[PDB]
């Protein structure tokens, strides 16, 4: 499919950045993370960045790390998370769905069927966290034979050829740490034909949204600071999506021309 | 792009997040310039002859093997300083930190001895050490925390996941990708991305060096096979490195078989796991069906890491290497054992790899065979494990 190109011109076309939220699937549990992705939705959300659990998430942070930590509480497995994956995408047709995936859980029962299941449920994208791009070649090529995009990493001091390869490797946005000039990497891109960057890591309150997309970036993503919500907000279900609503609508209006 | 191969075979690789490549591209110039200059060389011999007692010696075990044709020999990794192999290695990579212009290091342990490997070697050489390990290791390890602390060291329990090893190694390589520019990180064993397993073996294989050379002296020909336990793999491939291209020794590596291996409380992932990618590596794991990294069970802590180095699985592959495993109840007989016949208390570690040698020389009593096994450690640390279980059983 062609979700983050369509995605990415309808953007272009109202002088928008992207807005892109980050949860852990099945974060407190399926039911209410079902209704979390909703609210992410419906408060304007452009797409959607969502973490499967995994016993040994290296490159996630202590607030994504509590995540994992209560998904397992709650019994979530890999098979429970396509289940809802094909659920989300069953009721929102045209959102780009991305996850972020530790390599194992990709190896597990073979990479190409992996790939085929992400596509029979409508994903998008998939970025594997631990696979840097010198061990991409596999994990990329099955990606694309079935219609997802593979994301990969662009750290802010990549040297030339780490960004030639980025732009040629990976297809959907490319994903720009916030920790060169941003603005710099973000022309070197844009030379090289690369996805579009999306700028991530810290990014948790509108000026930094605003600041992405000055700096030449599409747009911008978010997870600590959502899901930092849904743990403040554990004991009260309710007032949890009231606020993840109130924060996804300003971090949105930050992306509007 | 690197200098070397980062794969043996199929296995192997550097399956880390993109941040951390440059850290390991540069470990692995800064090894592969090492190995190329004499001056790294020598204040590395230095430290290994001057400051931990290599050669470390080759001792006849004739008590054990009466009556027998085995001829079995130990080589005594026991009497390296700080009781254990692990110090050959952790001195090597603490002159590659300071090659690389780095005035700190990072280790993980699981149950506390390479932490004290790591902060022994720190302080020699002045690094300032800081060391990542489960808060239930913590806990339970109070000799090693105290051991790290007096020798500088600062220990940061980690609460993370399990609290155990594999979370440990998650907070160290957390840190490193951070802190790269002056920390390096001192990880343990022959496992984990590319260039540790090469490095690790080379740091190590003056064992398997200087066991030729004794054993040559000794009985004018090479060994039959050469026996090690497999936690990791970095005792294990320093006696085998040296005899890969000996095609008649045998290399016997053995894996914590617990509780038995159907039980599924075990250490074996060579040969009883699933191949995975974690750790930096693809390798035999032990994993959940669905893919969850799981834990090694055995009596031995130290050998608890839930993979295995990709080496090992390369040369099991492809029949250079045979893999065994021995039980928690064979590994205390091989320990009550050495210390009745042979005046040596083995690391429970080791005990695996004897027991093997024992079993090797009792099914098959009229075989001539001349053994040496890898005793990798000293197991003072082991009374109070071995006291319990004994007693529990009356
Ligand atoms: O700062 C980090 N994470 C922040 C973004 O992830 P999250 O906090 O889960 O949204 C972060 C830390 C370390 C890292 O590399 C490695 F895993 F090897 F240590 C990668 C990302
Ligand atoms: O998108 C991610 N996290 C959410 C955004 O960061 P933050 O807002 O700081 O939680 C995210 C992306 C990649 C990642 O692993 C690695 F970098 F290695 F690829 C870990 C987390
Ligand atoms: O086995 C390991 N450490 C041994 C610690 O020794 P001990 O203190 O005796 O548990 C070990 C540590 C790290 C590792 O790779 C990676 F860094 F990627 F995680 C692989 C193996
Ligand atoms: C650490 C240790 C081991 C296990 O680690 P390897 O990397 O597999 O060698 C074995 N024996 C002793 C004495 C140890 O200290
Ligand atoms: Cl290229
Ligand atoms: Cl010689
Ligand atoms: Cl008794
Ligand atoms: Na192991």
């Amino acid at each position: 499919m062609e979700r983050y190109e369509n995605l990415f011109a309808q953007l272009n076309d109202r002088r928008e950045g992207a807005f892109v939220p980050f949860v852990t699937l099945g974060d407190p549990g399926i039911e209410q993370s079902l209704k979390i992705i909703d609210t992410l939705i419906d408060a304007g959300a452009d797409a959607l960045e969502l973490g499967v659990p995994f016993s040994d998430p290296l490159a996630d942070g202590p607030t994504i790390q509590n995540a994992n930590l209560r998904a397992f509480a709650a019994g979530v497995t890999p098979a429970q998370c396509f289940e809802m994956l094909a659920l989300i995408r069953e009721k929102h047709p045209t959102i780009p769905i991305g996850l972020l995936m530790y390599a194992n859980l990709v190896f597990n029962n073979g990479i190409d069927a992996f790939y085929a299941r992400c596509e029979q449920v409508g994903v998008d994208s998939v970025l594997v966290a631990d696979v840097p791009v010198e061990e991409s070649a596999p994990f990329r090529q099955a990606a694309l034979r079935h219609n997802i995009a593979p994301i990969f990493i662009c750290p802010p001091n990549a040297d030339d050829d780490l960004l030639r390869q980025v732009a040629s490797y990976g297809r959907g946005y490319t994903y720009l740490l916030s920790r060169l000039p941003l603005h710099h990497l973000i022309e070197k891109l844009k030379e090289y034909h690369a996805a579009p960057a999306l700028q991530g890591f810290g990014i948790s309150s509108p000026e930094q949204v605003s600041a992405a997309v000055r700096a030449g970036a599409a747009g911008a993503i978010s997870g600590s600071a959502i899901v930092k919500i849904i743990e403040k907000n554990l004991a009260s279900p309710k007032q949890m999506l009231a606020e993840l609503r109130s924060f996804v609508s300003a971090m949105k209006a930050a992306s509007r021309a | 792009t690197t200098l070397l191969n980062p794969y043996f075979g199929e296995f192997g690789g550097m399956y880390v997040p993109q941040i951390l490549m440059p850290a390991l591209n540069q470990l692995e110039e800064a090894f592969v310039s090492a190995q190329k200059d004499p001056e790294f060389q020598a204040q590395f011999a230095d430290l290994l002859k001057n400051y931990a007692g290599r050669p470390t010696a080759l001792t006849k075990c004739q008590n054990i093997t009466a009556g027998t044709r085995t001829t079995l020999y130990l080589k005594r990794e026991d009497l390296l300083h700080g009781g254990a192999h692990k110090t050959n290695q952790v001195l090597g990579q603490a002159l590659l930190a300071k090659r690389m212009g780095k005035s700190e290091i990072i280790a993980e342990t699981g149950a506390g001895q390479h932490g004290v490997a790591s902060a022994l070697a720190s302080a020699l050489l002045g690094l300032k050490c800081r060391i990542y390990m489960g808060a239930k290791d913590v806990e339970r390890q109070s000799p090693n925390v105290f051991r790290m602390r007096l020798m500088g060291a600062e220990v940061i329990p980690v609460h993370s996941g399990s609290a155990t090893l594999k979370d440990a190694c998650n907070e160290a390589l957390r840190d490193w990708s951070g802190s790269y520019e002056t920390a390096h990180y001192m990880l343990g064993t022959a496992a984990g991305p590319h260039p540790y397993p090469t490095i690790v073996r080379e740091f190590q294989r003056m064992i398997g060096e200087e066991t030729k050379a004794q054993i040559l002296d000794k009985e004018g020909r090479l060994p039959d096979a050469v026996i090690a336990c497999v936690g990791g793999g970095s005792n294990a491939i320093g006696m085998f490195a040296d005899f890969i291209n000996d095609t008649s020794v045998g290399l016997i590596g053995v894996e914590p078989g617990g509780h038995g291996i159907e039980t599924g409380e075990h250490g074996a992932p060579l040969k009883h796991g699933r191949v995975g990618i974690y750790f930096g590596m693809k390798a035999p794991m032990m994993q959940t069906a669905d893919g969850q990294i799981e834990e090694s069970y055995s009596i031995s802590a130290g050998l608890d890491f839930p993979s295995v180095g990709p080496q090992h699985a390369y040369l099991n592959s492809i029949g250079r290497a045979d893999y065994v495993s021995i039980t928690d109840d064979e590994a205390l007989e091989a320990f009550k054992t050495l210390c009745r016949h042979e005046g040596i208390i083995p690391a429970l570690e080791s005990s695996h790899a004897l027991a093997h040698a024992l079993k090797m020389m009792r099914e098959q009593p009229e075989k001539e065979q001349l053994l040496v096994v890898n005793l990798s450690g000293r197991g003072d640390k082991d009374i109070f494990t071995v006291h319990d279980i004994l007693k529990a059983r009356g």
